[PDB]
């Protein structure tokens, strides 16, 4: 069975220098025709190519990025390693490690994924949500809760309310802090009566609120 | 780079359905070994992709006989006889001839449904963002079909464009439909200014924009 | 330059 393993420091700051481990097992990169590379992709974006280095140190790299790429194995621990240099916010993603080989035999595709690290690449410091109840305007009704300004991820939603309610929470995005946004849709029969709250947990920040959705 | 564009980038089908995605290339990803290395791969949610297709018409293994490569050149298709619900995802070509590698920009695969009309929800500032200094006003847009939605933000009658940040759902797993939700933000000087304000959305299912809106002198 | 296949 063949496994790949990528590690990296999870978040890191503009302008430091990344450095990812590839972990495999099941195949050897001194078997001459084997090799091992990098591919990230952006949360919600398309996959992009970095480099790939061969049993023999021959490398491939992303000539876009050449100036700031790095690719080194080590063929005795069955590890290989990318340096990015003074990373910025777009180097923000998902980094696989993946194998390649340059025969038929030896499988010339990418067949072999790891599972991927995320990478976050952010100047911001640890902020707690501010938590904002959106309340209708003065048979079913629609609340809102509005989590503004977290970093970093994540930040958990649910919704307390009072039998048959749908739930629309929303992917965050950046704002170099995060903001998310999720609805409920109960019927009209739940509110005011009744209390409506929105529940957010932020672990990082410490924070566990429970914000009750006051009527106009 | 060799541009890898797809067509097309959204593929709505009926489970039972025929599907098709073409990539054509920059340039000829045939080798100088004479093989032409592209491939196939579909990503799902969460996880990493998978292999489908190499050399332009091979099938990777556990790829079911439903699934087919061909084409030349610059010019590849892939195919599916019939749609299952298993192949829902992201579909991308690839050239491994050529440094750098590249991918096409992807396409999602996914599913047809009845149309329906967005729900939508306008809410003016929390007195609790008021309190500090902040005015956001946020429009939902809920469970609609096709995903194809026009939104604008209107403040006293006119367009506004700056302070917006959008997010979208993926397609819902119980109703197939498509969900967004809209953030327009002010500070709270600029909020006091104005008195109306206006989520407007068109979408295919009717002629008329959707027109939800409040007045801040009567909140 | 190309990808390395023999």
């Amino acid at each position: 069975q063949v496994t790949l393993k990528e590690s990296g420091p999870g978040i890191l700051k503009p302008s430091q220098t990344l450095s990812l481990t590839c972990s495999f097992s099941g195949f050897s990169l001194s078997t001459s025709g084997m090799g091992v590379g990098w591919i990230r992709q952006p949360s919600g974006k398309g996959l992009e190519w970095l480099a790939h280095i061969w049993w023999d140190d021959d490398r491939s790299y992303n000539p876009s990025l050449k100036s700031q790429l790095t690719i080194s194995k080590d063929t005795s621990r069955n590890q290989v390693f990318l340096r990015i240099t003074s990373v910025d916010t777009a180097d923000t993603a998902t980094y696989y490690c993946v194998r390649r080989a340059h025969t038929t035999v030896l499988g010339d595709w990418f067949a072999y994924w790891g599972q991927g690290t995320l990478v976050t690449v952010s100047a911001a410091k640890t902020t707690a949500p501010s938590v904002y109840p959106l309340a209708p305007v003065c048979s079913s009704v629609t609340l809102g809760c509005l989590v503004k300004g977290y970093f970093p991820e994540p930040v958990t939603l649910t919704w307390n309310s009072g039998l048959s309610s749908g739930v629309h929470t929303f992917p965050a995005l950046l704002q170099d802090l995060y903001t998310l946004s999720s609805s409920s849709t109960v019927t009209s029969s739940t509110w005011p009566s009744q209390s409506i709250t929105c529940n957010v947990a932020h672990p990082a920040s410490s924070t566990k609120v429970d914000k009750k959705i006051e009527p106009r | 780079d060799v541009l890898m564009t797809q067509t097309p980038l959204s593929l709505p089908v009926s489970l039972g359905d025929q599907a098709s995605i073409s990539c054509r290339s920059s340039q000829s990803i045939v080798h100088s070994n004479g093989n032409t290395y592209l491939e196939w791969y579909l990503q799902k949610p969460g996880q990493s992709p998978k292999l489908l297709i190499y050399k332009v018409s091979n099938r990777f293994s556990g790829v079911p006989d439903r699934f087919s490569g061909s084409g030349s050149g610059t010019d590849f298709t892939l195919k599916i006889s019939r749609v299952e619900a298993e192949d829902l995802g992201v579909y991308y070509c690839f050239q491994g001839s050529h440094v750098p590698l590249t991918f096409g920009a992807g396409t999602k695969l996914e599913l047809k449904r009845a149309d329906a009309a967005p729900t939508v929800s306008i809410f003016p500032p929390s007195s609790e963002q008021l309190t500090s200094g902040g005015a956001s006003v946020v429009c939902f847009l809920n469970n609609f079909y096709p995903k194809d939605i026009n939104v604008k933000w209107k403040i006293d009658g006119s367009e506004r464009q700056n302070g917006v940040l959008n997010s979208w759902t993926d397609q819902d797993s119980k109703d197939s439909t498509y969900s967004m939700s809209s953030t327009l933000t002010l500070t709270k000087d600029e909020y006091e200014r104005h008195n109306s304000y206006t989520c407007e959305a068109t979408h295919k299912t009717s002629t008329s924009p959707i027109v939800k809106s409040f007045n801040r002198n009567e909140c | 330059a190309k990808f390395r296949h023999d």
